[PDB]
């Protein structure tokens, strides 16, 4: 029994063992209560504006477009505290686990922009913070892991598997099963078991909601798409929410293309995968024949994962969203091209999203459209990453 | 068939609990599975407890995730599992067999056509470890059509809704959670369990094994004598295998008293 | 002959070479003319929102005040694109830059802020941008090397002196005195030859006038402080410009100690060295009996100069304002509490700021008081410095 | 003292142009730098210009900001360049020395100060590389109490105004800027001055020496072709010293030819 309703279509739902079903109860039940209470809903807004630096800017991008008919905002989710749009539900769902009595919290990270979003939220709010990272993105990502052990979090190396994002998930949900008692479980993406996907949801809203506002004030109508990368599903869900109702606008979706879909090297289940059930939920899979979970595969860390959240699944399936994937050199260039020509730095993640804006752009020059880019963080993160890259290439 | 009812029956008579192993088959290889899981019943299990080879065993701590490893290194599929279970049950017509799997490995290639494929080979019951009550409607449906019994999970924070519900839903054995957590021989359940064993004997409950962090006699002895049916042990089995990699025959022995002295503890 | 006062009191001027004079004289003409156009008002603006996220957060920091009668609020430019206060002014003058024709950017930079601002600035607005840092620097604030030079501009190691930023400056200076026909040197702080420190502070005086607005509608009435760092002068200047006439409210700036001021190895000229005339401006300068120009010093980068902005010297001398200072060990705590207690990691030139606002509460924790620190940066570009300070410490 | 006065006079009547070497004083030591200042006039310079070494000379490239250094490494500060100056002058009473000053430097005691100690020492002119005319009051004031000769900048970008006040203030000689930029062998002026030359002259303006990248024999006769009093040699002369630090002897035989050959071409 549940207050809400677990499942997107056939996608979503709670397959977790039975011992966690009251902390998803819980869970639900506290989230239900503060969306109703004003007082939760005024602290949220307090963090969000004055700790978190809400609203961000939406930027529109001249030199990029130059030639073409397009006309390309960013909605820029690396201005916020923490440099990543991850940190906008980490303060919700923060103030939850103070609601329901936790004094700790668990959380996975790949990109480590969820880690350091986590251990900001429970510096400031008094929470115990210990964090799983996959060692392979200890490495990749370790200007974050610097940052999550300054403000006193515990960071976690996991070994396991590919030892990236999957075994990190898998380790925070092993732990959580034995702690749930005094740890909140901080998951880091619209993913996993309810009612995560839908709160993850919610307390991202307000990325489309004034993607919305700020599109209107300053082109008088609605965007003809928006255009968000897809990890777990958050910042897309975030950008996508507030615009489902309106048909005109196109949702678009970015997975990881890796190192070429045919590959088999990627991240992209949504459209190259299959249904399965794991990390709580059915959803799409990157699986083998005999139903084995697979490694994905991806040059961006926080979109290295082999699964999605069950909206994202529901909104394909439906056609309201569409889903296509972009490939490591893809987004490299679009890396590069932000740097250079608009004086940005985005996340590796963001860089597919752009990527596949740069494609709509290029590959139909002469048509007019009006598209907004979900710019989900910075790519301080990624700097020696691409430097070791771009070395390596002899550039 | 009936195997669980039959052996409830014989336990009972002869005042005794159940001593249940769990290993991972084909850990660490096809061959020596199969001798190990003779080995356990030679030495006294009245039922098996047994693991398909998952990439993602989120109720396993490390003892467990290490003989999924194990498995996999010897090349281990769902499909040599069933082959395994096949030629098991052509050994030990009586003893019950219980599957404890993962949803994915159910969902995959269709629920219908693995409880089908379950009762052909002739396996007695399924776990599935990632289904709660609340998502479990297709898969108990699934085992009951094929003669399977569907395994539910008791956890020590049940209210009475879930013990009404697991006594109603579940056949075989009530599967009675020790503690929170995975698997794992170093942790020890911390909760009497003798309120919830008395509630699901009044709702008519199939009977309760405990299960999670039973390593040794006087655990098991404990369980039988706060009214369970029997134990179910895991990690301690496996942890003889992964010492012993490099001596199967010194394997085999140290099972064998193990699983001796386990066995004799349920007897009082 | 200028059109405005050069002077403040007896600091400030324009000394330097006679050719570099109608370069000085074009700078102060655009920008008088800039200043009553409302097209650059209006250009600029937008930059400054859409671009860079203005206007910047206030914070109140709840848990580091704890136990005492200070309230404690943070000027965010932290937040803002680039992640640091540089951001503002470089905005303003690259458009004064275009403005005057001109299509090549000459920075220094020391703690690497300066520089990736003008990187960005000139990427974004379409000028050739060419960075001096010292070689030491370069080490200790690599991150800002990776992130300058991604967005297409050069940088140029200097190794001469201390080869830190007093050398940076030097060698932009020498640069400007060649290329001013081709080049706009864009000074990166309220330091110079007139007319930069005049433009620095008007193109940085949003930061104080933002901070007066939002302190009025939170607590109903003016601070009794904001407190600011001071390493050439423009993050004070900027905090403290829209309060200088409101008398009730304390101007406190805070120089590195470096060491400790008994060492003789600090950057705090203001209240320790003697006026004297170099890069452009008689003002205080750390300098030997002799008349030589010292070496300054600073565990941060971006305090590391040996001389201040004449605006700052004269609002001391009037007694307007107060100066101070934060010795390395006092920075480095100030640090470490707002990681672990706040979830902000400050960069270690704030963290001096910090530092002498939590003194100030620490010393009289029944005093009443109402103090804005201007948290004036990200530490993003310090963790690795303070990591091996830390390491080396066993901590 | 009328010392540059004098001197142009003389030349005037030679019908020749001025040949004024650069360098650093106690550069590469005080010693050698006070031989080598005695070869520079025993080979034919008609007046020096002598640097005080400073920690940051913003209007100097890098063959002069090494000068510096050398000066410093061999422990030379303001006051020994005084004693040297003394020395020079009591050897020489007739050669115009001009100082090359960054302004710190004349502040750092009292203006007023520094230009009587050089009235003292027997110099003739003044020239502060960082101070423009906009800045120069109290210098040129100073200066002129003490019998100093102000020596102003005029540069290539100079309008009519800065022609105007360079001839009404300064004394001695007027500096005539080849180009923009730092002094350095390497950057050659490409701008013809012929016209500030004759604006100078029409303004009574002390006589023009052209400064910055005269490297060449030819470039000293273009400059006296071009209507100035003459020119000056700074780097040119200092990687003499830089190359033969090694060499003592060879360094002073090289600044001899060079100096030579430098002020031949001034002859016409
Ligand atoms: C800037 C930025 N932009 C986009 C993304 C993509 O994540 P999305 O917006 O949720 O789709 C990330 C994801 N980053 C991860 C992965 N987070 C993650 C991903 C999947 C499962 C669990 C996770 O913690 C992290 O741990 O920070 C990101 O950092
Ligand atoms: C976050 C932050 N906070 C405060 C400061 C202090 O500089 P202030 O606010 O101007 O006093 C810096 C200074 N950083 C320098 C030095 N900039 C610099 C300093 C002195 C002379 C020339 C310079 O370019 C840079 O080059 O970025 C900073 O980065
Ligand atoms: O002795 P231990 O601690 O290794 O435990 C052995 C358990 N092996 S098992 O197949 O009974 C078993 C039973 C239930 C499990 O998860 C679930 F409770 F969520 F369903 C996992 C394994
Ligand atoms: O031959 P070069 O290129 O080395 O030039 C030698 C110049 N030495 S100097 O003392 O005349 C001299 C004259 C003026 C200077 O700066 C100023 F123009 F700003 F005032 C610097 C040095
Ligand atoms: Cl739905
Ligand atoms: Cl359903
Ligand atoms: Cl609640
Ligand atoms: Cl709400
Ligand atoms: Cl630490
Ligand atoms: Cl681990
Ligand atoms: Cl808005
Ligand atoms: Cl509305
Ligand atoms: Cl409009
Ligand atoms: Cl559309
Ligand atoms: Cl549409
Ligand atoms: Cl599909
Ligand atoms: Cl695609
Ligand atoms: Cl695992
Ligand atoms: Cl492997
Ligand atoms: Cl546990
Ligand atoms: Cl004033
Ligand atoms: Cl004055
Ligand atoms: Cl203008
Ligand atoms: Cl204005
Ligand atoms: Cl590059
Ligand atoms: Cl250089
Ligand atoms: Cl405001
Ligand atoms: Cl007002
Ligand atoms: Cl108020
Ligand atoms: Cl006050
Ligand atoms: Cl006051
Ligand atoms: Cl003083
Ligand atoms: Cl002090
Ligand atoms: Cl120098
Ligand atoms: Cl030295
Ligand atoms: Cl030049
Ligand atoms: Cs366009
Ligand atoms: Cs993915
Ligand atoms: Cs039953
Ligand atoms: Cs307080
Ligand atoms: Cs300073
Ligand atoms: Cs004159």
């Amino acid at each position: 029994t549940t207050l809400l309703n677990p499942y997107f279509g056939e996608f979503g739902g709670m397959y977790v063992p039975q011992i966690l079903m009251p902390a998803l109860n819980q869970l639900e039940e506290a989230f239900v209560s503060a969306q109703k209470d004003p007082e939760f809903q005024a602290q949220f807004a307090d963090l969000l504006k004055n700790y978190a630096g809400r609203p961000t800017a939406l930027t529109k991008c001249q030199n990029i477009t130059a030639g073409t008919r397009t006309t390309l905002y960013l909605k820029r989710e690396d201005l916020l505290h923490g440099g990543a749009h991850k940190t906008n539900q980490v303060l919700g769902q923060a103030l939850l686990a103070k609601r329901m009595g936790k004094s700790e919290i668990i959380a996975e990270t790949g990109a480590g922009a969820h880690g350091v979003a986590s251990a900001l939220a429970s510096a400031l709010l008094g929470l115990k913070c210990r964090i799983y990272m996959g060692a392979k993105d200890v490495e990749r990502q370790s200007p974050n892991v610097f940052r999550m052990r300054l403000m006193g979090a515990e960071v976690i190396p996991v070994h396991s598997g590919s030892a990236t994002l999957k075994d990190a998930c898998n380790e925070a949900l092993r732990d959580w099963s034995g702690s749930y008692e005094t740890a909140h479980y901080m998951l880091g993406t619209a993913a996993g078991p309810h009612p995560y996907p839908t709160i993850v949801r919610e307390f991202q809203r307000m990325i489309g909601e004034e993607t919305k506002a700020q599109i209107l004030d300053k082109e008088g109508r609605l965007p003809d798409a928006v255009i968000a990368c897809v990890g777990g599903g958050s910042n897309a869900i975030g950008m996508f929410a507030d615009f489902i109702n309106d048909t005109s606008v196109g949702l678009i979706g970015v997975e990881p293309g890796g190192h070429g879909i045919e590959t088999g090297e990627h991240g992209a289940p949504l459209k190259h995968g299959r249904v399965g059930i794991y990390f709580g939920m059915k959803a799409p899979m990157m699986q083998t024949a005999d139903g084995q979970i697979e490694e994905s595969y991806s040059i961006s860390a926080g979109l290295d994962f082999p699964s999605v959240g069950p909206q994202h699944a529901y909104l394909n399936s439906i056609g309201r969203a569409d889903y296509v994937s972009i490939t490591d050199d893809e987004a490299l260039e679009a890396f590069k091209t932000l740097c250079r020509h608009e004086g940005i730095i985005p996340a590796l993640e963001s860089s597919h999203a752009l990527a596949h804006a740069l494609k709509m752009m290029r590959e139909q020059p002469e048509k007019e459209q009006l598209l907004v880019v979900n710019l989900s963080g910075r790519g301080d993160k990624d700097i020696f990453t691409v430097h070791d890259i771009l070395k390596a290439r002899g550039e | 068939m009936e195997r669980y009812e039959n052996l409830f029956a014989q336990l009972n008579d002869r005042r005794e609990g159940a001593f249940v192993p769990f290993v991972t088959l084909g850990d660490p290889g096809i061959e020596q599975s199969l001798k190990i899981i003779d080995t356990l019943i030679d030495a006294g299990a009245d039922a098996l407890e047994l693991g398909v080879p998952f990439s993602d065993p989120l109720a396993d701590g490390p003892t467990i995730q290490n003989a999924n490893l194990r498995a996999f290194a010897a090349g281990v599929t769902p499909a040599q599992c069933f082959e395994m279970l096949a030629l098991i049950r052509e050994k030990h017509p009586t003893i019950p067999i219980g599957l404890l799997m993962y949803a994915n490995l159910v969902f995959n290639n269709g629920i219908d056509a693995f409880y089908a494929r379950c009762e052909q080979v002739g396996v007695d019951s399924v776990l599935v470890a990632d289904v709660p009550v609340e998502e479990s409607a297709p898969f108990r449906q699934a085992a009951l059509r094929h003669n399977i019994a569907p395994i539910f999970i008791c956890p020590p924070n049940a209210d009475d809704d879930l013990l009404r519900q697991v006594a109603s839903y579940g056949r075989g054995y009530t599967y009675l959670l020790s503690r929170s957590g995975v698997t794992g021989a170093e942790n020890r359940g911390a909760l009497p369990l003798h309120h919830l064993i008395e509630k699901l004997k009044e709702y008519h409950a199939a009977p309760a094994l405990q299960g999670f962090g039973i390593s040794s006699p006087e655990q098991v002895s404990a369980a039988v004598r706060a009214g369970a049916a029997g134990a179910i042990s895991g990690s301690a089995i496996v942890k003889i295998i992964e010492k012993n990699l490099a001596s199967p025959k010194q394997m085999l022995a140290e099972l064998r008293s193990f699983v001796s002295a386990m066995k004799a503890a349920s007897r009082a």
